[PDB]
């Protein structure tokens, strides 16, 4: 059982339990994690150690939304479990308008989640685009030990968000059913990295990962001989193969309220919002089972706003490269260009 | 004997199957389904025989002739096609030599010592033919290749030094595994992937695209949503216009139905913790008869020191079954 | 005695129907309809009559002569066009020899056991005889053999070696069984049939493609969507421009119109459980009869033992096999919830 509140105050521009009143429930933390399947995964909190944590939904900002997202057909949508809970859709469709800079164009990743908050559904958590990246940054360190990517920008080529279903596997019978939203957005993604030199691509395409969100992320066979390393991002985006794409970037302005944020949603109803970062509910603490041994802590998901960029001239980089600032209240992947 | 917690990840990843129709004038456009709406009649048992045994006496012979309204999806080869390509990717790695998670060392050691022992005496011969075998055959497509022409297959393997191999009209030849050694390139296929499970950190991919010729205005069977529409098909955006998909899960288990180890086999199916059969429902391999993954996962210390003909089919279920991996707690 | 998760697949896959058109210079064009617009009179029963008596109040006899506007979709055969060309394709794909799904291994065996049974001792030549009669008769065109001056049937079989099977003629030449054996070829396509019925890998694909001679600026009536417009013609898109078609579903339900194993037996029905007649209706197989598809197949030990006990069995229950294996071919979902 978990009861205590949000421990912090988040930037207006991010989403949270302490923007809303949480008097909606149904200050004590006591839970078991060696038999329970609860999720758990494992972040940066430093750069030579990693943090766990639990992220868990918070039922207040599902009230919150269940509440208002009713008579907003448009921009809800609904799923039943085992009832029914809507969500914010993400418009209506998705169009199609240092050195050493690594590409990896046209990454397809077939059936990955897209209820990457319990409050939204559309493009994959942002969260997960930068665990995938750690995880391939994970899988080169071991053929090179001297390889870091600072800082990485997604471009999405194509996405398309529909109902789907999982067939549980047989436990006699199968479980209970559970309904969830599925995407095969198809992204490129631009690495900054520290190597500064040259390096084979066998290795470089031995060691890319294939899980993403639940789903399986290849690149085709044809585009290996694109895998080359640039040591300028200006002539590395007058590269890659795709004309046509969109650039990710935050949505600085307020978000505070869910009526402002249906609000801003309409005007243009292309942006999309999606999990972008966690805030730790408890300080992070040892317990005897962790992923790897590491400081567990249950935290929330964070809901944000993704902005829609075209790169052009006159338009700086700083705006579209993410990173983990690792603060000390909250764990989030933002663009550097926010102070 | 199982630790409190252990799981592993998949090491064969296979991609989802686009379907594409190849016009005479050999351009390439994504299949196209619309909703069809169809007028069905009464024809259930229960709006007849809802009472066991009897008749309803509300349904009479005038409530019995009224059309009931159905909609389902619809998709089939346009006029005037020549055929259809079906590409997809699978990959074959190797986490199947260390355990994803554990919490027993003692787990950990006998599983990878288990793992490594039976690739140096069984070898991976068996598992990989096994596994080409459903790919080479168009096993991936399903009822597609029923009522089909002919159909033909090409791969193209990523650490590959020569031509794409091929596989012509395997309605006819083909058909057996004597028919696939006779190919040029399956011996370098099996090595390629026996490379691929035994060396660690491997990886090989395979390009496939299969040509399907079908009659004119042809079905097409793709797969279905599991959430008055009676089927609706899971689609995916491709150029901009909507097209079926068959499925990633799909592929997957019908690129893995190999197990033909099982009690009384008459027909190989879906590898799995149980022998769970879609057509003809049941459960073989149950726990009570003692043939399920579990029974056989605790006999791992035992097995370890005899390593007749059983002993190795229960090698062959067993590292099929951790190939696909799964929480096994 | 019904299991709860029966189901049966389909055996036969037709096609739709595409409606070609052809001019001398043997040029071949796909047929186009256009959404007219059209004036009737206020004549339904409605306007001007009541459940009971007449609406004096209202429908006057000037308001009974105004007219009401109507939108249908026309279809029709252009000037100076020679013939309508329809060609679609079928498949015996053999999948009545096992059940699709089945719960009980009882019930799978004892059907399994029919359908061997039936095959030994009945042949494949009924059924067949009376599905591809209805193929190569043009019973699958409906209406459109109506008010025409002869339609000619050339289907190519396959796999198939030689020469290519046609019906020249059907309203004169071939009416009738006798004169559809006759043909010299059709021992052959027949035979073919039963062979891919009476195997676990069976398959016979064919190819139709029929002319149709009608009159001049004749229309042509194809299927109708189910759904302003009293009248909406379903369509594909060939040759980038829109064309209409007659559904599979529709020339599925011409192909298999042969239950004439009733107790009335006067015009044949599509099979099915109950036996719906459309014309009337009203189904001649309605439960009550005792005569229904389940209260058939809840009697398959009997058959079984009728088939098992004498080389020759009797006729009526001969009849009811034909309804059963047909039902069988036809596929479904035979289970109760």
């Amino acid at each position: 059982v978990i009861r205590t509140q949000a421990l912090g105050e988040l930037p207006s521009f991010l989403l949270s339990s302490s923007k809303i009143p949480p008097y909606h429930w149904s200050t004590t933390i006591n839970v078991t994690l060696a038999p329970n399947y609860l999720t758990q995964i494992s972040l940066p909190d430093s750069d030579t150690s990693y943090i766990s944590l639990s992220p868990v939904a918070s039922l207040s900002m599902q009230s919150h939304f269940h509440q208002r997202l009713q008579d907003e057909n448009r921009h809800s949508a609904i799923t039943r479990f085992s009832g029914a809970f809507r969500m914010l859709k993400s418009g209506a469709k998705f169009s199609s308008p240092n050195g050493s800079f690594l590409v990896l164009p046209n990454i397809r990743v077939c059936g990955a989640t897209a209820l990457s908050s319990p409050v939204t559904v559309g493009i994959p958590s942002l969260t997960a685009f930068f665990g995938f990246v750690h995880a391939f940054e994970r899988n080169i360190n071991r053929t090179t030990s001297s390889f870091r990517v600072e800082s990485f920008a997604i471009c999405v080529h194509q996405l398309h968000v529909e109902k789907r279903g999982l067939t549980a596997e047989f436990v006699i019978s199968a479980p209970a059913t559970r309904d969830d939203w599925q995407c095969d957005v198809v992204f490129s993604l631009i690495l900054n990295t520290n190597f500064a030199q040259h390096i084979d691509q066998d290795t470089l395409v031995t060691s890319l990962p294939k899980r993403l969100a639940r789903g399986s992320a290849k690149i085709a066979i044809d585009d290996f001989k694109h895998i080359n390393s640039f040591s300028t991002l200006e002539t590395a985006i007058e590269s890659l193969p795709i004309e046509a794409g969109r650039w990710l970037s935050l949505y600085a302005q307020s978000n505070n309220n869910l009526s402002d944020l249906l609000a801003a949603m309409t005007e243009d109803h292309q942006l999309m919002a999606s999990c972008v970062g966690y805030h730790l509910l408890e300080e992070p603490k040892d317990k005897p089972n962790s992923l790897r041994g590491y400081k567990h802590a249950i935290a929330e998901c964070i809901i944000g706003l993704i902005n829609s960029i075209t790169f052009s001239s006159e338009t700086d980089p700083n705006t579209i490269f993410w990173s983990l600032k690792n603060y000390q209240n909250y764990l989030v992947v933002q663009p550097r260009s926010i102070n | 004997k199982l630790p409190t917690n252990l799981a592993y990840e998949r090491s064969i990843d296979p991609s989802d199957v686009c379907f594409f129709v190849v016009w005479p004038d050999d351009r390439k456009t994504p299949l196209t389904y619309n909703s069809r709406t169809l007028l069905g009649q009464m024809e259930a048992a229960s709006l007849a025989y809802d009472v066991s045994g009897q008749p309803i006496k509300s349904a009479t012979a005038e409530a019995l002739a009224q059309g009931n309204p159905h909609q389902v999806d619809f998709c089939h080869v346009p006029y005037g096609a020549s055929h259809i390509e079906c590409s997809f990717s699978v990959s074959f790695s190797s986490e199947l030599r260390q355990p994803y998670k554990c919490n027993s060392s003692k787990v950990k050691q006998t599983l990878v010592q288990l793992v490594e022992l039976y690739e140096t005496k069984i070898g991976w011969t068996e598992l990989a033919t096994r596994y080409l075998m459903n790919i080479c055959n168009g096993k991936w497509l399903w009822k597609n290749t029923r009522k089909a022409y002919c159909w033909n297959i090409v791969l193209t393997p990523w650490p590959w030094n020569g031509e794409k191999v091929g596989f012509e009209d395997i309605r006819t030849n083909y058909t057996s595994r004597q028919d696939f050694k006779n190919n040029k390139n399956w011996s370098a296929i099996v090595e390629m992937i026996k490379t691929a499970f035994s060396s660690t950190d491997g990886l090989a991919i395979f390009e496939v695209r299969a040509t399907l010729h079908l009659p004119t205005n042809a079905m097409v069977r793709p797969s279905q949503v599991f959430t008055q529409n009676s089927r609706v098909f899971q689609s995916t955006t491709i150029d901009g216009e909507r097209s079926p998909i068959l499925g990633a899960f799909k592929t997957g288990a019908a690129i893995a139905t190999i197990d033909d180890w099982y009690p009384e086999a008459t027909e190989p199916l879906r590898v799995g913790r149980f022998g769970v059969h879609r057509e003809d429902v049941t459960c073989y391999r149950h726990p009570s008869t003692g043939k399920d993954f579990f029974s056989i996962l605790q006999q791992a210390e035992h097995y370890i020191e005899v390593l007749a003909q059983e002993t190795i089919n229960d090698m062959h279920f067993l590292m099929a079954n951790l190939i696909k991996g799964g929480m096994f707690q």
